[PDB]
Parts: C-alpha cells; sequence; structure tokens
C-alpha cells in the first residue's frame, strides 16, 4: 500500500563494476564481514574482490574444463573460508586477503583439517593437488554429479550441495568437522534444483521443479511440502525469521510464501519478460528482497514480514535495476545482499559483476 | 532619465571597504558583471580587474538584481546585503602522471603544504616541490614539476610493501608514511642526491591492524601517525623507532600462528564496520576524529585513548576532513550515499540545522580543504570527478531530504581528463574506468589520482 518514497532505503543506482571474468559470471557472494566479494564463472576461475572499489585482490583457476557454477562463503567470521563448485567437485579455499592474518589463516586451516582421519562413495575428500594447494585451495570434495547449488548451515560445519542429475544422490549434506558426506533423503522423487538450511531451526528445504520439501534434520523426516504452483522452480530464499519464502521460477513468477498460514503462495509477482534466475532476502534486518531475470534486470522489492500490526506481508516493488547486458538470452544470474547495508551485487552473463546501492 | 534602482549594502570576508562607501544606489537591471566593475572602480576598491561573485542570503547572483527581488518576497525598495567574494579561478586540466596501475593515494610536498611547514620548523624547498603517488602495485613514487619519476620505493622483496598501498602522506620532506593491504604502516626516509634522482629507504615496519589499512593522517611536528582500517580500529603510531613499542609477533610475516619492526601507541577497535577515516584535529593534536561505515563520527582523546563523543549519521561514511572554523570544530564527512555531510563532532546526532553537499553521483572517498579559502574544499568521488565546494553557498533543502537542513551545490566540477579526451558526450557508468581514489588541494594545484592510472593536475 505505501509508495516507494516512504520505503527508503533501497538501492537505486549502479556504482561499481567488477571486470576480469571471461564469459558469464555465474555466481556472486559477499564475505561475512561485508568487505569482499566472491565470483565464479565460465572461465573456471574464482575471483575475490575489494567490494567498494571493485579491485581484484585474489583469483584461482580450479578446473580448466569446468566452469564455476556457484561460490558461497562459510558464514563464520572466525575464519575466512570460501567454497566453490565446479563440475562434480567442491573446493574449500582460503583467499589471499588483507583480512587474513597469520592467526586467521591458521584458524581457517584448522577448521579444514579437523575432519581428517575420522573413523562412487557420496563424497571423496582429498587434497586438490600442489598447484591448487599453493594458491590456498586445501580441500576437494568429489560428489557424483554436477553441482548447481551450495548452501551453508549458519554455524558453518554443515553445507549442502545439489546435483539435479544425481538422481538418488541429487542432494548431499556435508559435515566439515568429520569430512563426511551423506545422502540422507532417498525418496525425493522429482528433480532437485537447489536447497537451503533454516536460519533458526533444525529444518531443511529442498526445491524440486514444482515444490519445496521441508525436512526435520534431526529425524530426517518430511514435515511439510510447500507448493509454489510453478512449472519449474529456479531458486528460493528463506527470510532470517524462518517463516517466509520467496520463490523464483523459469515460468517468470515470483512467489512469496507465508508459511504460517498456508503452503500456497501469498502473492504472485510478474515483473520480467524472461525467466527468473535468482532471489535473495536481505539478511540484516532491512525489509528488502530482489529477483534476477534473463531480461537483464533486477527488481528490488520492499518486503515486510507479518507482526503485531501486520496481518499479512507488506510487499511493494520499489525499484528495477538496469545496466547488465543480455548475452545469448541470459541476463542476471545471481544476487547477494550486504550483511547490513541496502546494497546488492549481481552476477552478469555479460562477464561482469555489478554493485548497486 | 532615472532608471529604476536598487539599494545595496556591500559587505565581505576578504580584505575591505570603507563604511563610507559600502551602501550604494545601483541600477536594478545590473548583473554580476556590472556589480564587480563597480567594485573594481576608482571609487570603491581601485582593483583593476578582480572578478567578484555575489552572495545574497546564501545564494549566488546569476541574473539581474531585480530578478532576485521578484523571485523572493522583496519589493524593489528592499535593501539588499550583497557579500562579495573572489571568483574562483577555474582549476583547468594541466597535466597527468602516468602509472602502470591504479593510483590509490596522492600528496604534495610544497612550501605551503603541511609537511613543508613542519620541515621549516628537516630541509626546505624553493621551486622544487614533490608529488607522492601510491599505487595498487605496492609501490610509492615521487614526482617533480615536469612529471618525471625521481624516486621509487623498493619492492616487497627488498623491505617495501608486499601488497597494494591504500594511503600515503608526507610527514616532512625528510620522512614519509604509507599503509596498505599488507596490514603494515611503513615509515620512509627520502633523500635526494640531485633534483632528478632520489631514494626511499624503509625506517619502520608497523604492525597492529587485523585488516587493510585504508586511511592515513600524519603530524610532522611530533612524528605521529593516525590510521583507519577495515578491522574497525583506529591506530595511533609514532614514526620514530625510539618511542614505538614492540610488535605483536603473531602479526609478523614470519609467524605461522632487516628493517626494524614496531607496534602502535594505541589501537582502538571503536567501530562495528570498516573504519574509513582518521584525522588529527587541526586545533588540538591531542584530539582525533574517526569516520566509518558504521554511520558514526567518533572523537578520540589520544592521551587517554577514550571515546569522549559519538556522532551517528544516517549513512556509511567513507571520508573525513577537518576545517578551521577555530571559532568551532567543523568536519566534512563523505558518504556512500553520494553526498557530503557537514558536522560538529559533539552534536550526538544531526540537528535540523545540518548542511549537505550534493552533486556527486557515486561514493565520496576523499576530501581536502582549500589552502587559501577557509570556506572552500574539494571532494574526490568514484563518479570520476572532483567537485569544488563553497560552504558560503547554501540553500534550503527540497523534497530531496523533505526540507531537512540546507544544501550546497558545487561551484566547479573537475572532470576526468582521460575520459574527456575521447570527445565522447557519454559518461562512464559507475566510474567504470575513471574512479577517483584520492585528491589533495595545494596552492601548487589540485592533484587527483585514481582508477585511470593517472595523477591528474588542475590549476588556474
Ligand atoms: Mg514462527
Amino acid at each position: 500500500l505505501p509508495s516507494p518514497d516512504e520505503l527508503k532505503p533501497f538501492p537505486t543506482v549502479q556504482q561499481t563494476i567488477f571486470r576480469g571474468h571471461e564469459g558469464r559470471v555465474r555466481s556472486v557472494a559477499i564475505d561475512p564481514t561485508g568487505v569482499a566479494l566472491a565470483t565464479g564463472g565460465d572461465d573456471g576461475t574464482v575471483r575475490v574482490w575489494e567490494l567498494l572499489t571493485g579491485r581484484q585482490v585474489w583469483s584461482v583457476k580450479l578446473n580448466g574444463d569446468e566452469a564455476v557454477n556457484t561460490v558461497r562463503w562459510r558464514p563464520t567470521k572466525d575464519t575466512f573460508i570460501l567454497a566453490a563448485a565446479a563440475g562434480e567437485d567442491i573446493f574449500l579455499m582460503i583467499p589471499t586477503h588483507p583480512s587474513v592474518t597469520p592467526a586467521l589463516d591458521q584458524a581457517s586451516r584448522d577448521i579444514l583439517n579437523a575432519g581428517f582421519g575420522h573413523a562412487e562413495p557420496p563424497g571423496k575428500w582429498a587434497r586438490p593437488g600442489t598447484r591448487l594447494e599453493d594458491e590456498g585451495v586445501l580441500l576437494r570434495i568429489t560428489v557424483r554429479s554436477t553441482i548447481k547449488a551450495i548452501s551453508w548451515h549458519r554455524r558453518g560445519d554443515h553445507f549442502a550441495t545439489v546435483s539435479p542429475s544425481g538422481q538418488r544422490s541429487s542432494v548431499a549434506i556435508h559435515t566439515l568437522s568429520k569430512h563426511l558426506t551423506q545422502i540422507p533423503f532417498r525418496k525425493l522423487n522429482g528433480l532437485a534444483q537447489t536447497a537451503s538450511f533454516h536460519p533458526l531451526r533444525p529444518l531443511f528445504f529442498v526445491a524440486t521443479q514444482r515444490s519445496i520439501r521441508c525436512y526435520d534434520l534431526q529425524k530426517l523426516e518430511l514435515v511439510k511440502i510447500v507448493q509454489p504452483g510453478a512449472k519449474w522452480i529456479s531458486s528460493f530464499d528463506v527470510h532470517p525469521g524462518g517463516d517466509n519464502l520467496v520463490v523464483g521460477s523459469y515460468d517468470k513468477r515470483l512467489l512469496w510464501h507465508d508459511l504460517d498460514l498456508s503452503n500456497r503462495p501469498y502473492k504472485t509477482m510478474r515483473f520480467h519478460t524472461e525467466a527468473i534466475r535468482a532471489v535473495r532476502f536481505h539478511k540484516g534486518g532491512l525489509p528488502l528482497f530482489a529477483d534476477a531475470s534473463d531480461d537483464g534486470s533486477l527488481q528490488i522489492f520492499h518486503g515486510k514480514v507479518p507482526n503485531d500490526q501486520l496481518e499479512n506481508p507488506t510487499i511493494v516493488p520499489v525499484k528495477m535495476l538496469k545496466g547488465h547486458k543480455v548475452v545469448n538470452k541470459l541476463g542476471v544470474l545471481d544476487i547477494d545482499w550486504h550483511p547490513r547495508e541496502p546494497w546488492c551485487v549481481s552476477a552478469g552473463a555479460d562477464g561482469t559483476a555489478r554493485l548497486w546501492m | 532619465a532615472p532608471v529604476a534602482q536598487v539599494k545595496v549594502i556591500f559587505t565581505t570576508t576578504e580584505p575591505e571597504l570603507p563604511e563610507s562607501k559600502r551602501q550604494l544606489l545601483v541600477p536594478a537591471d545590473i548583473r554580476r558583471y556590472g556589480l564587480s566593475r563597480i567594485l573594481n572602480s576608482e571609487s570603491m576598491l581601485d582593483t583593476g580587474s578582480i572578478p567578484f561573485d555575489f552572495l545574497i542570503n546564501g545564494s549566488f547572483l546569476r541574473s539581474s538584481l531585480e530578478d532576485y527581488l521578484t523571485s523572493n518576497g522583496l519589493s524593489l525598495e528592499t535593501t539588499l546585503t550583497l557579500q562579495y567574494v573572489r571568483s574562483l579561478i577555474p582549476p583547468v586540466y594541466e597535466a597527468s602522471f602516468e602509472h602502470d596501475d591504479w593510483v590509490s593515494a596522492v600528496d604534495v610536498l610544497s612550501a605551503t603544504s603541511p609537511a613543508g611547514r613542519w620541515s621549516s620548523a628537516a630541509a626546505v624547498q624553493p621551486g622544487q616541490e614533490r608529488v607522492l603517488s601510491a599505487s595498487y602495485d605496492g609501490l610509492l613514487r615521487i614526482w617533480n614539476a615536469s612529471g618525471s619519476v625521481i624516486a621509487t620505493s623498493p619492492s616487497g622483496s627488498h623491505g617495501g610493501h608486499t601488497a597494494s598501498i591504500k594511503a600515503a602522506k608526507f610527514l616532512t620532506s625528510d620522512r614519509l608514511a604509507s599503509a596498505g593491504m599488507d596490514r603494515t604502516v611503513r615509515v620512509w626516509k627520502y633523500t635526494e642526491s640531485d633534483h632528478f634522482t632520489g631514494e626511499l629507504k624503509p625506517t619502520l615496519e608497523l604492525y597492529g591492524h587485523t585488516g587493510s589499512v585504508d586511511w592515513l593522517d600524519v603530524d610532522g611536528h611530533s612524528k605521529h601517525i593516525l590510521t583507519a582500517s577495515a578491522d574497525g580500529a583506529i591506530g595511533f603510531w609514532s614514526a620514530s623507532k625510539a618511542s614505538a613499542p614492540e610488535p605483536d609477533a603473531s602479526l609478523l610475516p614470519g609467524a605461522h600462528v632487516s628493517t626494524a619492526q614496531r607496534g602502535p601507541l594505541g589501537l582502538w577497535s571503536i567501530h562495528t564496520a570498516p573504519a574509513t577515516a582518521a584525522i588529527f584535529d587541526p586545533r588540538d593534536r591531542t584530539v582525533a576524529y574517526s569516520a566509518s561505515q558504521d554511520h558514526t563520527v567518533r572523537t578520540l582523546d589520544l592521551t587517554t585513548g577514550q571515546v569522549v563523543s559519538t556522532l551517528t549519521l544516517t549513512h556509511p561514511l567513507l571520508s573525513l576532513s577537518a576545517l578551521t572554523r577555530t571559532t568551532s570544530p567543523l568536519l566534512a564527512a563523505g558518504t556512500s550515499a553520494r553526498h557530503i555531510t557537514m558536522v560538529d563532532p559533539r552534536a550526538s546526532s544531526a540537528t535540523t540545522s545540518v548542511m549537505t553537499l550534493r552533486g556527486h553521483a557515486n561514493k565520496v572517498v576523499s576530501l581536502s580543504p582549500s589552502p587559501e579559502n577557509e570556506y572552500s574544499l574539494v571532494s574526490g568521488s568514484h563518479d570520476g570527478t572532483c567537485r569544488v565546494w563553497d560552504l558560503r553557498s547554501v540553500r534550503p533543502a527540497t523534497k530531496e531530504e523533505g526540507s531537512l537542513g540546507g544544501v550546497s551545490e558545487p561551484v566547479y566540477v573537475i572532470e576526468r581528463e582521460s575520459w574527456a579526451s575521447k570527445g565522447k558526450k557519454k559518461r562512464p557508468v559507475a566510474g567504470d574506468g575513471c574512479k577517483v581514489f584520492s585528491v589533495v588541494w595545494d596552492k601548487l594545484g589540485i592533484f587527483s589520482g585514481g582508477e585511470d592510472k593517472k595523477v591528474q593536475v588542475n590549476r588556474g
């Protein structure tokens, strides 16, 4: 009901461009401290950047033949560990960065080494080789099929990977402190697209093409099935309070789910002429979320979760961000918010990452 | 015939006028042109051709006097108090210093520059001033008048910086200070055999910060250094090995936890976000001001190492600068929200009477005050431009801030000559190839370095 003018602050302008990648930038991720950006793309390189200036401070080529599909930081500030998926491997590395003191390096290495010696398998843990080791890449985890999604648990000892063509092994939970990889959900039936942990509870969301399955992690049992009513789900994100979802789809529908009231969508939002590639909630208290589409644009929304005063979520579109160039019918592929500020970064098929504020 | 006239009262800040001749009858249709030759008359000040501008209640006079009267609620027999000022001699492009990488920092060693004055009170210079340039390649460079490199800092392999340099300033003609992504602050000694040959040798390696050291202020009299770092801490340092404590050995490049290695006199983690600025108070060296992305300006008592005051603005702060008015302390704070905020450190929060400098289209990451006009200063932004401000120019705020405080607009815009050279009338988006990282205003000129790998010189 309110107008965008009353709903400040939200990003309106392009302010920093990250250049260096060749081919599509498939993923973007800002470090836990909001100081650095991480990117991965077609050229199979992972690149870490000085966020506001847009300076590349570190990079590594993990695999010559495989593009980096996704990059996700470990959400802990006591370490500086970055995860990257290329092909069927997961790489855990410590980017060379001014924040990495001798102390922080050691703390990070200890976290990566702890699992060692804990008494076609789901996961293969090993050193990645001297070349990658020299650049700070310390672990390679090999799963059965190509990885399209990485999702950390907030405490940073668990992370999930999703391989849409892995069939029975499409969804894996990895435990860092044990170097353990499990396939805990065996009749999931449908093509797993992505997954996420829960911000406050021991729950786990798995998105298939048409629905999102919610699991009890303690019992490994299905609790409920969220029904977005989309023909192909591309992405979803959980609100920090754990009771709300935004869902993106190739059908071009953006969906808000009020989990407390029903398993069907509360609102359906169509602001794109092409498929939606990614959705992301701001995780630091600002009532904002955004979607990314192949039409080259990002739509920023005002989204307030229900409370005392609010019987329903207040959803108001505030700004559409344009600037990414569409290449081969691909536009914006990934989004991430700053931990505290109303700033978002976008992954572009045009070979760039762009900072908006 | 008696043309319609306006009564005016001339007043000024700049030495002035005899009170006998300050009130005057003047043609209502007159303009800035006519009013300044009246000021340049035999009668008034007998200055032949000094160009003047005129401020009326905080606004410059771009049209005739009557137009101002009708624009407002004045009645053409209202007495206008026009305060006249020197017209800004436009700082046009003059030269560029080419680098192979991004220029992160800029500073000038001149007779009037702070380091030059400290030097006189070790050597001093006549017509041979030096320009210091830090680069993301990790090397400092010293330039002279004709834009040629006199000296260059040694690489990391030889005791130099082992990462990109973020900030660097002249302490004196004798000593430099620099900081960067290697979490160190390095004190240098500059020697010049002859005026086209120089040398930089590391005096101290200073350890302390847990992240990139991005901001640097120095005092050449006491040999002290202020630093703001991404770790959210403000560092207070001595540039002499004698008064500098021993380092935290865990922060040393040796640990797996030649040049003397030392620590800070004070390192205070007073911010919940990257510390973007830290400067000495112009009036009192015992006092320091810090600015950070946590939206706060904090005042530091250096002798006790305590936060005696905290000011909380609306937006993240990326740059800070101190002004003389010593009638009061006055700071300029560059914001990530593309504007500047003028503040008095002890306010606790911004009153309705707060001044804002608008015009920039990107992050303002650098600031420098005018050497000759106390009321003026220059800003450096990621939009690729440098904007000159006159704090005497001020109007009420519009619906932009919903009529909160007052707003000043630039009196000049220094464009990036690298971009302007192409003749294109379409600007880089997001400061694509032209971001400005550092600007310094000296009487020798306005020097600005940035992403375009150039130190750009502007002067009248
Ligand atoms: Mg609940």
